[PDB]
């Protein structure tokens, strides 16, 4: 969230996200275990359109897995 | 080493960075093999 | 009395023309093989700045070395084929520019692609044919169609 | 009787195009061998002047040489810090130049936001009419405020919370005006060579100043706007000295006169109070979440070239929207026009809209609209 290295950096990746002329045709992916750290503008809908959430694995699910 | 040129594959050409000197295109030896070079690579030349 | 006058230049221009085409042909190979064992390969790579006007093809370079130079000529590149800060390589004593150069971006960034491409099937992922169905068609579906997105008008995600 | 005449005629007329396309391959190598022969010049930038003979040049990064200029320059053009060219073997000036350097800049010009009309934003008239009184007004039609008396306003600010459309309404300004725009990303006018970034802010302003009338807007300008720390590593010891040259670029003693600024950040408050004193940046602008009505509008802005079936309540979805920035509605039309993707339907329905905004809201849970705060 908004030691300003990291903070300059990221902005950089969110207006590289953004982009003038937007993201061409380059479609980006990120996964993360704590989204409560990402927080202010990184979620926005414009940068990361759609977020997927991971659940637990259900039982049926874990004998899948299994 | 960088980014082998690579244009013509009969002398492919090889981009060096000699770190805190210089950047160059330089070739093999005729010692050395192209399939010896990888990108980066670490490699050393010749001083002339 | 016809078409049987003419026989005699007809034929003697075109064999004229032709020797003549040779010989500038050898000129051209002579300029050529000489042009050829002038592009010496060191060549010093540098970025290329502000292609200003000529006033009585004029190039202003920041060589690797840390060195500016201005190029009253580029060389033997197209003026227009260049872009400011744009990646060529020079003449390492007259620093004239005798190539046209892929930019290169950092050892990171090519560490950073995928050439081993890994072969995990969507079948080995399981209980999440929600996510990775959306997932696919939130990637996967501009990469290959493209045409559905652009019959409904949308921007893909 | 014409087959030889005409066929020999055309053999004629065939070698010699193969003629004149040999003689433009020698034409290319004569010229690029006469381009050959010739040598670079050094480039650097001459200091006072002592005689009418005796200059004195920095070359550049490098030392600085006694020169003397060699027959026909101007001696008028040599001013002292102009840009000029040596002989590398006599070290003769033989040309000045266009002033500085510095492609960087020149990407940061030649940026292509696209054609964004005005009218392609939505809900926000009152900043949009706004910032031409202090961005377009000014540079063409400078002769009003002279009658008017009031100076214009030389730079402003865009904050609010991320997904109301800054970065949109500047690219709108770049794409309508007819002036020259610098665009700027403020993590990338930060360089590690010692000084580097600050130089880099001088010569972005002096490019400015030659190209008047010329606009800067500098995105996310928190990136280097921070508050001033009392210590801290080379990284705060730079980026200060960026943020004070800047500040001495454009506070005063140099006065703009065409350099109207822009500039955007999500995080206001991390600015330097410096920054946000009103003589740098007087007409700050809130660019706060789009209203119902405005919610409204940019959701007809975006559901527009969708290929709809049947009727469409907008009003449903505005009223489901509670809070929603203004980015999230074009991930509504998005994610309606994926739902259709999904039916397999070469059209959309009011349905697919609905789902999209149900889904959309789960996923506004996420981003955490925290205490956000203004300047
Ligand atoms: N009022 C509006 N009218 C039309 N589209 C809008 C509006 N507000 C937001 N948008 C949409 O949302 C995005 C606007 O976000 P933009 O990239 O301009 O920056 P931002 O979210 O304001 O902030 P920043 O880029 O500084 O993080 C665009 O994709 C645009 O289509
Ligand atoms: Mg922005």
């Amino acid at each position: 969230k908004r030691d300003r290295e990291v903070q300059r950096t990221m902005l950089e990746l969110l207006n590289q996200l953004d982009g003038f002329q937007p993201n061409t045709q380059v479609k980006v992916i990120a996964a993360t275990n704590r989204v409560d750290i990402l927080d202010p503008a990184l979620l926005r809908s414009g940068r990361l359109d759609r977020k997927i959430e991971f659940p637990m694995p259900n039982e049926e699910a874990r004998a899948r897995i299994m | 080493c960088t980014k082998i040129i690579n244009a013509d594959s009969e002398d492919p050409k090889y981009i060096i960075n000699v770190k805190q000197f210089a950047k160059f295109v330089v070739d093999l030896s005729d010692q050395v093999a192209p399939t010896d070079i990888e990108e980066g690579m670490r490699v050393g030349v010749d001083r002339n | 009395r016809l078409l049987d006058s003419e026989i005699k230049i007809m034929k003697s221009e075109v064999l004229r023309v032709t020797h003549e085409l040779q010989a500038m042909k050898d000129k051209i190979k002579e300029n050529s093989e000489k042009i050829k064992v002038n592009k010496t390969l060191p060549y010093l790579v540098s970025n290329v700045i502000e292609l200003l006007d000529v006033d009585p093809k004029c190039a202003v370079i920041k060589t690797s070395t840390r060195q500016t130079y201005f190029l009253p000529v580029i060389g033997l590149v197209d003026a227009e084929k260049l872009k400011p800060g744009d990646l060529v390589g020079v003449n390492k004593d007259s620093y004239l520019i005798l190539e046209t150069l892929p930019t290169e971006y950092d050892s990171r960034v090519k560490a950073m692609e995928v050439d081993e491409r890994p072969t995990e099937q969507y079948s080995d992922i399981g209980g999440l044919d929600k996510q990775i169905q959306e997932l696919v068609e939130a990637i996967v579906l501009p990469m290959n169609h493209k045409e559905k997105f652009e019959n409904l008008g949308i921007q893909p995600p | 009787k014409l087959l030889e005449h005409k066929e020999i005629d055309g053999r004629l007329k065939e070698l010699r195009e193969q003629l004149k396309e040999l003689t433009k391959q020698y034409e290319k190598s004569e010229n690029d061998l006469k381009a050959l022969q010739s040598v670079g010049q050094i480039v650097g930038e001459v200091l006072k002047q002592l005689t009418e003979e005796k200059f004195i040049v920095k070359a550049t990064n490098g030392p600085r040489y006694v020169v003397g200029c060699r027959r026909q320059l101007d001696k008028s053009k040599l001013k002292p810090g102009t840009r000029v060219a040596l002989d590398m073997t006599t070290l003769t000036i033989m040309r000045y130049l266009p002033r500085e350097v510095d492609p960087l800049v020149y990407n940061m010009s030649h940026e292509d936001p696209g054609n964004v009309s005005y009218s392609e934003i939505g809900g926000l008239s009152e900043q949009i009419r706004e910032l031409r009184e202090v961005i377009e007004l000014p540079l063409t039609n400078p002769e009003l405020f002279q009658r008017v008396g009031i100076i214009p306003p030389k730079g402003c600010l865009l904050y609010g919370p991320p997904g109301t459309g800054k970065t949109l309404l500047a690219r709108a300004v770049a794409s309508q005006l007819d002036c020259n725009f610098l665009k700027v990303v403020s993590s990338s006018i930060v360089d590690k060579y010692i000084g580097e970034s600050a130089r880099l802010i001088r010569e972005m302003f002096n490019y400015a100043r030659d190209h008047q009338p010329c606009i800067i807007f500098m995105d996310e300008i928190d990136a280097i706007g921070g508050r001033r720390f009392s210590e801290g590593t080379s990284a705060d010891r730079e980026i200060q000295r960026t943020l004070m040259e800047l500040l001495n670029q454009m506070d005063g003693f140099d006065t703009l006169h065409r350099v109207k600024m822009i500039m955007a950040t999500n995080r206001p408050d991390t600015l330097d109070p410096a920054l946000l004193r009103p003589g740098r940046l007087d007409r700050k602008i809130h660019i706060d979440l789009p209203n119902e009505q405005a919610r409204l509008d940019i959701l007809k802005i975006h559901a527009g070239p969708i290929t709809k079936h049947g009727e469409i309540d907008y009003e449903a979805i505005v009223k489901l929207s509670d809070g929603f920035n203004g980015a999230d509605l074009r991930n509504v039309c998005t994610e309606a026009g994926m739902f259709a993707i999904r039916a397999d339907h070469d059209f959309v329905v009011q349905e697919d809209f609905m789902k999209a905004v149900r889904k959309v809201a789960d996923s506004k849970k996420l981003e955490s609209k925290l205490d956000y705060k203004p300047v």
